[PDB]
């Protein structure tokens, strides 16, 4: 059934699984019309599909042309997400196809289940965790490739850079979700923390900076301060 | 007007004849039911006084033979049987009638209730849902499970209703995933009506038979089937206008007959609220919506 705190180590076992997050698929700016009415303008989006064990990110870019002439876009976006996930699975070799797919929002269950009827042995699961994957567009290089797309495109990343050389996938996922939770609660502060020291760079082939183990503990600590901070600035505590 | 005689009534039992029911005491001098309208299927059903568990019964059509009831003390139930000797049967019934030991099927002349509940129900289709080919009549009880229930265990005693499943490859055309899930018209009209049922009469017949088993015997899988068949119509954007009009009439009389006490367990809140207020056909069931709102406004 649903994925929660109690079965959390299941993410890092050897059964292939994927998280699918659809928050950033349908993205709009809301603005005023010359006549003083309101209108939306779509911008490029992305499906965030992630193997939590390996760090492999299948970033399907959703170009605004896919909404042209379509109605009820928020609903369509869930079915479009499900169509693209199903296409991704069929494109993988059998031994690489996931055994489970965990959706971060329950409204993706039925669309994905229907698109995956051909794969009755792939379990489609919800989760009770409040995962911060919406903040993926606060990662500069991911945001940059989505916004520059002129056509539908799939781009492959490792969201853990080279971390798994030094840490386990449980620890790497915990670092990722802490970075993303921080970027989500206070993006400016989060990014200040990450780039404050000009001597620590982001390698061309990476998404995050090249921190030593000690600098990662400093960084991780600063992000927890931010999240507690903002949690006080918010609730006044 | 046909007759279903009883050999005897050795055990105290509540006897039902379609919507009507009466009580028979242990070893009371009861020899059956007379004046049964020809032209309709019927159901004779029972509930033992001692064990209200297992309401059961027999679907039958007097045009297809001479039937009677006889208690079996070994299997512990009232059994329907066929009498093949026509002169024996006439002589039995005439004696019991002459001694006035039969209740009269108590139909009010104005009353079309049974016709309206069984309009599309045929014995030949009942006998393909309930498979026991050596008898002309069909046994149903509270506990029997459906083919689809068994997929999710004795196959000989199953209710073989038409499997309906909205998240199935039968229901969803490759490449029409969102279209077909949100508008079930292709599943209703092509797959089910044209392909499986052949016409809307056979569809409505199964729907009506499922409701009647659900209401009379509290058969849970029958209730699931009745709701699925309603929901498939209501969730279709394109339904023949005559089907919608007939559906409204069908459901109206089901809700009108369904005793007030059974609604708790039988009616599925989600299906009814979706059908009357959210679905494509939300505006097409005027009679059904009016009686639902005036009888069961709590459900909604
Ligand atoms: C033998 C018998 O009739 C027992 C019984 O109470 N069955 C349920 C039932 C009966 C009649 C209607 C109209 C609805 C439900």
């Amino acid at each position: 059934g649903a994925m929660n705190s109690s079965n959390y180590a299941e993410l890092f076992n050897n059964d292939i699984k994927l998280f699918v997050d659809d928050t950033n698929v349908y993205r709009v700016t809301v603005h005023k019309t010359f006549e003083g009415n309101v209108a939306t303008k779509a911008i490029n989006g992305c499906i965030f599909t992630l193997n939590p064990k390996t760090g492999h990110l299948f970033l399907k870019i959703i170009h605004t042309s896919v909404w042209a002439g379509q109605k009820r876009l928020s609903q369509l976006a869930k079915w479009k997400t499900a169509e693209e996930v199903s296409a991704l699975v069929r494109s993988l070799p059998k031994e690489e196809q996931p055994k489970q797919i965990i959706v971060t929002r329950k409204a993706m269950l039925d669309p994905l289940e229907v698109h995956m009827l051909d794969f009755p042995n792939i379990a489609i699961r919800p989760t009770e965790l409040r995962l911060p994957f919406s903040a993926a567009m606060s990662i500069d290089k991911l945001s940059d490739v989505v916004m520059k797309a002129t056509e539908p495109q799939m781009v492959l990343f490792n969201i853990y850079d080279d971390w798994l050389d030094r840490i386990s996938s449980y620890t790497a996922f915990s670092r990722l979700t802490l970075l993303l939770r921080a970027l989500k609660t206070n993006e400016e502060s989060a990014k200040m923390i990450l780039l404050s020291d000009p001597t620590i760079t982001i390698k061309s082939y990476h998404l995050w900076p090249s921190f030593t183990d000690e600098q990662w503990i400093t960084i991780e600590s600063q992000m927890r301060d931010l999240i507690l901070t903002e949690y006080g600035r918010k609730y006044n505590v | 007007m046909n007759t279903v005689p009883f050999t005897s009534a050795p055990i105290e039992v509540t006897i039902g004849i379609d919507q009507y029911s009466f009580n028979v005491k242990e070893n009371q001098p009861f020899h059956g039911i007379k004046d049964i309208p020809i032209g309709h299927v019927h159901v004779i059903h029972f509930q033992h006084a001692d064990n209200s568990s297992m309401r059961y019964g027999y679907w039958f059509d007097c045009r297809m033979g001479n039937f009677y009831i006889q208690y079996d003390p070994k299997d512990g139930l009232y059994k329907m049987m066929e009498e093949r000797d026509g002169a024996k049967f006439e002589n039995i019934v005439h004696n019991f009638k002459e001694r006035q030991m039969m209740v009269s099927y108590p139909k009010i002349d104005e009353d079309d209730t049974w016709y309206n509940l069984t309009e599309f129900v045929q014995m030949d289709k009942i006998r393909k849902i309930v498979r026991k080919d050596e008898n002309q009549f069909s046994y149903v009880d509270s506990s029997m499970t459906t083919v689809q229930e068994n997929e999710l265990s004795d196959p000989a005693h199953s209710l073989n209703y038409t499997v309906i499943n909205f998240k199935s490859r039968e229901a969803i055309r490759p490449g029409h995933e969102m279209e077909d899930f949100l508008d079930k018209s292709y599943y209703l009209n092509t797959v089910m009506l044209q392909g499986i049922f052949k016409n809307s009469s056979n569809y409505f017949g199964e729907l009506q038979f499922a409701f009647l088993n659900a209401m009379f015997f509290g058969n849970y899988g029958s209730s699931l089937q009745w709701h699925a068949m309603i929901e498939l119509i209501c969730s279709s954007a394109t339904v023949p206008k005559h089907m919608l009009d007939k559906l409204d009439e069908i459901l109206y009389y089901q809700i009108k007959t369904l005793p007030e006490q059974y609604s708790d367990i039988l009616l599925n809140e989600r299906v009814w609220n979706i059908c009357l207020y959210s679905s494509f056909q939300k505006n097409s069931l005027h009679n059904t919506e009016k009686i639902m709102e005036n009888k069961y406004p709590e459900l909604l």
